[PDB]
C-alpha cells in the first residue's frame, strides 16, 4: 500500500472501489430527476458510467489509477463528492432552460464609445 | 419611465426608514464612547448635534435604493468608529475646521476673486 | 401595578425634554404631530425612555406607540 | 541513505521525502546530537571561523564604487564642442518624462535658433529613470554621474536651467567618457 | 517566415474552442456569449444572477474543474447603460487551462457574492466595492481595504479626478492632521496623445450592433 498521498490532509483512504461505486451511483440517481433534454444530463450519463464502468475491471488501486488516469483516487473521490454536490445544485438551479436575459444593445462591445451609422 | 428591477436591502419606503433610523439608533447610543475614547475637543452635545444636521444633509433623498446606500454607508462608518480603527484626525473629520468658511455674499466674492 | 411608578417615570422624560411644549403635553399627546416632535425626535425620546427604563423596545413599537400614554402601556409591560 | 516516502517522477525533488531511519546506530546518533548539543557546535565553530575573513567595508568617502558607465545619477544639460547648448527645445524629453517633473519653455533667440528659456527639472519628482536621455534626439540632456547632490532645503532641489548648465559645465569630462563608451553600444 | 509575429498554440485554440461550445450549451439560460479572443484565453459573457452558478458550474464539474478564483477584475466604461463590468479569471489544474467569466451590473444594482463558492474571493469582493462601489450580496462583511477611512467615493471610476477632492496636512493649532480642498504646486498638465489616423482597419466594422 502506497504510503503517502503525497499531500497534506488528503489521505490514504481504503475501500477505494466501494467508495467510488457508492459516489457514482448516488450521482447517476441525482441526474435521474433531471429533465431528459439537458446538456449537462446528456454528458453526465456517459461520462460517469465511463467512470463507473472503468472502476471495476482493475482490482489494484494503482491499475484503476493508470486506467482511470485525471489523478489519484484519493482526489478522484473528492471530484466524484463534488459533482454530487453539483447535481442537487443544478436540480436546484434549473439552469437547462432558455435565456433568462438578453444582453442591453452595445453591452459586450469593444472598444467602447464610439458613433455608429444607423 | 419604471424600471423593473432588482432590490438590495429595502423593498419599500417604510422598510427604508426602518433600517435608516436603526443606524440612527447605534449612531446616537455611540457617540458618549467615542467622546471618551477619542481623545478630540467634541463634547456629546455638539457630536449629537452634528449627527442630526448629517442627517439632513439629503433630507429629499427619494429612491429606495438610494436610500438604501445612504444607510450601507453609515452602518460602515458606525462599525469603524465603534471598533476604533478611525483616528482623531479621521472622526473630527466632519467639522471641517482648518478652512474658514469662505465668503458667499457678492462682493465678498467679488472683493476675494474667482 | 405600579403605574404610578410607569406614569411618573413616562410623564418625567417629556416634562424634562428639549424640543418639547410644556402644555399639550398629554398623555394622549401623539409625539409625532399633536406634540409637533419629529419622527427623529421620536426616535430620540423613545431613547430616552430606554434610558430611564433600561428596556429593549423594539423598533415596530414605534409605530406601535403613538403617545405618552401609548409607551406608558409598553412600560409597564 | 534511508529510502524516500513518496516515490517522485523528473521535473521535481521531494525536500522530505527521505525518511528518519529507526536503526539503533541512527537513533543513538540523534540522541548525542541533542545531549550534546553537536549541530549547535557545527553553527557554533562556523561563526568562530567566519572571523577570520575579511569585512568588505567599503571605507567610505576616501575609498568608495564601483559604479557602471550607465549610472543613472545627477541631470546635466551638456554643451557642444564649441560651448553652444545643445538642448533645442524638442520637447521629447518633457513628452517622455514618465514622472512629468520636466517643464519647458522656448523661443527664438534673437539669432534666430530654436532655442529654451526655462528648462525645469523637479529631482523630487524625477524618477532617475532615464527615460529623458534616451528620448532626447541631440543628447542635450544626460543623468550625470553624480549622485550625492544632497540638500538640507525642499526647494534647494528644483533645478532650473541654469543649475542644470552649471553641472553640465562641472562635469562635462566625465560625461564625455561615458558616451564614448556607449553611444555606439546604447 | 515572420520570426516576429509569434504563432499561437493552435491545438490550444482547438480545445478551448470546442470545450467553450460545451459550455454554451450546458448552461443556456446563464451563458449569453461565449467567445474566443485572439489571444487564445476564451470568455464566457453571462447575466448577472447566473455568476454563482457559472463559477459553482465550472469548480465543480468534471470538465471543468476551474478551482482557483485567480481575482476579481473590476472594469469601468461609461456609456454602457449598466456600465461597471466585473472578470472572474480562473484556472484549472487538471486540465492546464486558463478561462474568464465575465458580467456586468450598474452603480445601483448588487452583485452575487463569490465568498460562498471559492473562499478566494473574500477579499477581492472588499477591493471592488472600495474601489468602484459595485455592492456585493450575501458577502460576509464588506468593508473597505485600501482607501483610507472616511474617505468619499470610488477612485478607480472613470468620472472621478485623478487627483482627488481633497488632500492632508498638518495643523499647529489642532496639534492634528487636517483634510482639505486641493491645492497643486503644478496641474497636472495632460497630453492629448490621439490618433487622427486609424491605425486598425479590421476593427473597423467588425463587431457593429
Ligand atoms: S529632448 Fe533634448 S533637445 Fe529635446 S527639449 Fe529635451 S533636452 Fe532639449
Ligand atoms: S530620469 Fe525619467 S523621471 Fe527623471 S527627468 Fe528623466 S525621464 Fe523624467
Amino acid at each position: 500500500i502506497k504510503a503517502s498521498t503525497g499531500l497534506t490532509g488528503l489521505a490514504v483512504s481504503t475501500n477505494p472501489h466501494h467508495t467510488l461505486s457508492a459516489l457514482y451511483g448516488k450521482i447517476l440517481r441525482a441526474v435521474s430527476k433531471m429533465p431528459q433534454d439537458a446538456s449537462y444530463r446528456k454528458y453526465t450519463e456517459q461520462l460517469v458510467k465511463q467512470r463507473a464502468d472503468s472502476v471495476a475491471q482493475h482490482k489494484d488501486i494503482t491499475a484503476l489509477e493508470k486506467a482511470v488516469g485525471c489523478g489519484q483516487v484519493e482526489e478522484l473521490i473528492v471530484q466524484a463528492e463534488n459533482e454530487l454536490i453539483l447535481a442537487r445544485k443544478m436540480l436546484g438551479w434549473k439552469p437547462w432552460e432558455k435565456l433568462v436575459q438578453a444582453a442591453p444593445a452595445k453591452q459586450w462591445d469593444w472598444p467602447p464609445a464610439q458613433i455608429m451609422e444607423p | 419611465a419604471v424600471q423593473q428591477v432588482r432590490p438590495i436591502l429595502s423593498v419599500d419606503r417604510e422598510e427604508a426608514r426602518k433600517r435608516a433610523l436603526n443606524l440612527y439608533k447605534a449612531w446616537y447610543r455611540q457617540i458618549p464612547y467615542i467622546v471618551m475614547d477619542y481623545d478630540i475637543p467634541m463634547t456629546v452635545e455638539q457630536c449629537r448635534d452634528k449627527l442630526r444636521e448629517e442627517f439632513v444633509k439629503h433630507r429629499n433623498v427619494t429612491d429606495i435604493r438610494v436610500i438604501d446606500m445612504l444607510v450601507i454607508k453609515g452602518q460602515m462608518e458606525l462599525k469603524e468608529s465603534v471598533e476604533i480603527w478611525k483616528q482623531k484626525g479621521h472622526i473630527m473629520r466632519y467639522w471641517k475646521e482648518s478652512q474658514d468658511p469662505k465668503p458667499t455674499d457678492f462682493l465678498s466674492k467679488f472683493i476675494q476673486g474667482v | 401595578l405600579s403605574l404610578k411608578l410607569i406614569n411618573e417615570r413616562v410623564l418625567l422624560v417629556l416634562k424634562l425634554y428639549d424640543k418639547i411644549d410644556p402644555s399639550k403635553l398629554n398623555v394622549e399627546s401623539h409625539f409625532i404631530n399633536d406634540l409637533g416632535l419629529d419622527s427623529l425626535d421620536h426616535v430620540e425620546v423613545i431613547m430616552a425612555m430606554e434610558d430611564e427604563f433600561g428596556f429593549e423596545i423594539p423598533d415596530s413599537d414605534a409605530e406601535k406607540l403613538l403617545k405618552p400614554a401609548d409607551i406608558i402601556k409598553y412600560v409597564a409591560d | 541513505e534511508p529510502k524516500d516516502i513518496v516515490e517522485v517522477p523528473k521535473g521535481y525533488v521531494y525536500v522530505n521525502n527521505k525518511e528518519l531511519s529507526m536503526e539503533f546506530a541512527d537513533i543513538t546518533d540523534r540522541a548525542a546530537s541533542t545531549m550534546f548539543f553537536g549541530e549547535l557546535l557545527r553553527g557554533f565553530a562556523v561563526t568562530l571561523a567566519h572571523i577570520f575573513k575579511e569585512p568588505a567595508t567599503i571605507n567610505y568617502p576616501f575609498e568608495k564604487g564601483p559604479l557602471s558607465p550607465r549610472f543613472r545619477g545627477e541631470h546635466a544639460l551638456r554643451r557642444y564642442p564649441s560651448g553652444e547648448e545643445r538642448c533645442i527645445a524638442c520637447k521629447l524629453c518633457e513628452a517622455i518624462c514618465p514622472a512629468q517633473a520636466i517643464t519647458i519653455e522656448a523661443e527664438e533667440r534673437a539669432d534666430g535658433s530654436r532655442r529654451t528659456t526655462r528648462y525645469d527639472i523637479d529631482m523630487t519628482k524625477c524618477i532617475y529613470c532615464g527615460f529623458c536621455q534616451e528620448a532626447c534626439p541631440v543628447d542635450a540632456i544626460v543623468e550625470g554621474p553624480n549622485f550625492e547632490f544632497s540638500t538640507e532645503t525642499h526647494e534647494e532641489l528644483l533645478y532650473n536651467k541654469e543649475k542644470l548648465l552649471c553641472n553640465g559645465d562641472k562635469w562635462e569630462s566625465e560625461i564625455a567618457s561615458n558616451l564614448q563608451a556607449d553611444h555606439l553600444y546604447r | 517566415d515572420k520570426p516576429t509575429v509569434r504563432q499561437p498554440d493552435a491545438v490550444a485554440r482547438s480545445h478551448l474552442s470546442d470545450f467553450g461550445r460545451y459550455v454554451a450549451e450546458c448552461l443556456p439560460k446563464y451563458v449569453q456569449k461565449v467567445q474566443l479572443t485572439a489571444g487564445d484565453e476564451l470568455e464566457v459573457l453571462i447575466a448577472p444572477e447566473g455568476v454563482v452558478p457559472v463559477l459553482q458550474f465550472l469548480k465543480d464539474h468534471h470538465q471543468a474543474q476551474f478551482t482557483n478564483l485567480v481575482d476579481i477584475a473590476g472594469v469601468d466604461v461609461p456609456c454602457r447603460k449598466n456600465r461597471f463590468e466585473v472578470v472572474y479569471n480562473l484556472l484549472s489544474l487538471r486540465y492546464n487551462s486558463r478561462i474568464r467569466v465575465k458580467t456586468y451590473t450598474d452603480e445601483l444594482t448588487p452583485l452575487d457574492s463569490a465568498c460562498e463558492v471559492h473562499k478566494a474571493a473574500n477579499w477581492y469582493e472588499r477591493e471592488i466595492w472600495d474601489m468602484y462601489g459595485v455592492f456585493f450580496a450575501n458577502h460576509p462583511d464588506l468593508r473597505r481595504i485600501l482607501t483610507d477611512y472616511g474617505f468619499e467615493g470610488h477612485p478607480q471610476r472613470r468620472d472621478f479626478p485623478l487627483s482627488g477632492y481633497v488632500e492632508l496636512r498638518y495643523d499647529d493649532e489642532k496639534k492634528r492632521v487636517v483634510c482639505e480642498p486641493l491645492e497643486l504646486a503644478q496641474e497636472f498638465r495632460k497630453f492629448d496623445l490621439s490618433a487622427p489616423w486609424e491605425q486598425f482597419p479590421n476593427f473597423r466594422n467588425a463587431n457593429p450592433p
